[PDB]
């Protein structure tokens, strides 16, 4: 049965790779839209100094 | 220490998988004997943290096996001066007990 204990190990085992390698993925994923939406709240925070100044002038 | 390097040494002659932290490997043993491996297996990976099964399967033997003769402090010497002429094949009838 050790030929087929070894099957299944070595599915696992793709399995387990593809796993990994997935979340690398998506780590490079998740950073891109990290520095994508810092841009966007720092926009926020612009356009809302911008208003603050104009209240001050 | 001897008993370390003797470990250490058994577990070189074994392949180690690569994709993960196990080791699979072919032993030969006694069938009879087998129970009390896979006590001595249970005992040994309860010590060990993480209880792996440490599942011991047969598999369809088909090469030459050892030949193991049960020996004690009296039969041994006789086993051994049958043994200084060949190793009886697999199964064969034993001559010691009539040496």
């Amino acid at each position: 049965s050790q030929s087929q204990g070894i099957q299944q190990l070595l599915q696992a085992e793709k399995r387990a790779a593809e796993k990994v390698a997935d979340a690398r993925k998506r780590k490079a994923r998740r950073l891109k839209q990290a520095k994508e939406e810092a841009q966007m709240e720092v926009e926020q925070y612009r356009r809302e100094r911008e208003q603050e100044f104009q209240s001050k002038q | 220490v001897r008993k370390m390097k003797a470990i250490y040494h058994t577990l070189n002659l074994c392949n180690i998988d690569v994709t993960q932290k196990c080791l699979i490997a072919e032993v030969w043993c006694p069938v009879t004997d087998l129970d009390s491996i896979q006590f001595a297996l249970r005992r040994g990976t309860e010590h060990s943290g993480s209880t792996v099964p440490s599942i011991l399967n047969r598999m369809q033997t088909n090469q030459t096996p050892p030949t193991y003769n049960k020996t004690n402090k009296f039969t041994h010497g006789f086993q051994n001066i049958v043994d200084a002429y060949g190793i009886g094949t697999y199964r064969e009838i034993n001559p010691a007990p009539y040496t």
